[PDB]
């Protein structure tokens, strides 16, 4: 259908999956990950790929997935085996990212991120609240400013 | 009420009428004419409003 | 196994492809083509023969 | 032996001691070491001093010893006192940095580094196995991917 929201009262910042250069910041390329890994969302590493968080034991977080901007026109998905095949998964492990975050999060200035382990549509997705289920805490990141709606700009102290 | 702007709807007129050559079987004439339209396009949702039943 | 002498065989292509203009109706172009070739001329019926299964 | 490996259907990986500026690195100037401290191997930092890893129970571990590209031909040995002498140990301490790995050690990405806190010529060398003998864990530091013959990208995530 038509482009959707033809008028935006305020000008959007940045959307998730963002890495800002200026600071020390470090996107790593991985070549085999999961069909279908939403970009702008947390993304743990299984098995030797780059996938989607899943309720799982203690993931381990590899990161941000990048969000493509000479990527597909569509959802932010990374895919394998179409016209919009993407090579590998851009994951951003260092500096600072913008990721979803629950709608339900309210989060603040250095505040422990925590990111969603469900096998559901809100995996990946950033939280202050560590009572929020499937609240899985990120080693060394902490909220840094609301970028976009129900989008954080999140720091990665260390690498992830 | 609508906006008239090419930002808000345009009329996509693809292929203008063009009226084919005329054909002559002995003493019979014959034309045909098509035009490709895609219609009104409407850019964005929000651009126009109804009133029904007026 | 046959012979190629023009007393043994030949080859008979008395029209070759001889292709007509593009008739237009309307917007519906048409074309087509005729060729009039006969066989292969087999004058003797003892100029080849066969080796069936190899 | 005598230039080994004549002709090679491949091109060799990257060494050891090697670190890739594509990403936030940092390889920082020690003024003082110990003489026999070998390129593209853990050291400890104790007493002031740069010096290959020994008998020490929590050694301060700086970060993999760079090696210098334009040094001496031979071991990747820092060297006092010679035609062969090194006046500063430059050493890997943040980044991607390539490191020897044990010749019997089988790693995957994002496995935790232990360095082998040995006294040895196998001092330093990383391996994933915790129950290697004489190892200890680099806290925050991980492999990323083999590069040579047991010699390993790993990520010191923060400052080492």
């Amino acid at each position: 259908m038509a482009f959707n929201n033809a008028v935006l009262q305020e000008v959007s910042d940045l959307p998730a999956g963002e890495v800002i250069k200026a600071s020390p910041h470090n996107v790593s390329a991985f070549e085999v990950f999961q069909n279908g890994l939403i970009e702008g969302r947390f993304v743990k590493f299984d098995a030797g790929s780059i996938d989607i968080l899943d309720a799982s034991a203690t993931p381990t977080i590899a990161g941000i997935a990048k969000r493509k901007v000479t990527g597909e026109i569509g959802p932010g998905v990374y895919s394998t085996s179409g016209i919009e095949i993407d090579q590998v998964a851009e994951v951003i492990n260092f500096g600072f990212a913008t990721v979803t975050v629950q709608d339900a999060a309210a989060p603040s200035k250095y505040d422990p991120v925590y990111a969603i382990n469900l096998d559901s549509a809100e995996a990946g997705k950033a939280t202050e609240n560590s009572g929020a289920t499937g609240a899985l805490a990120v080693a060394d990141c902490v909220f840094w400013e609301q970028k976009a709606a129900n989008v954080w700009l999140v720091r990665m102290n260390k690498f992830l | 009420a609508y906006s008239s702007n090419r930002r808000a709807m345009q009329m996509r007129i693809p292929t203008p009428l063009n009226v084919s050559s005329v054909d002559q079987r002995g003493f019979k004439y014959y034309v045909e004419s098509y035009f490709g339209v895609a219609g009104l396009d409407v850019i964005e949702d929000t651009a126009g409003r109804h009133l029904t039943g007026l």
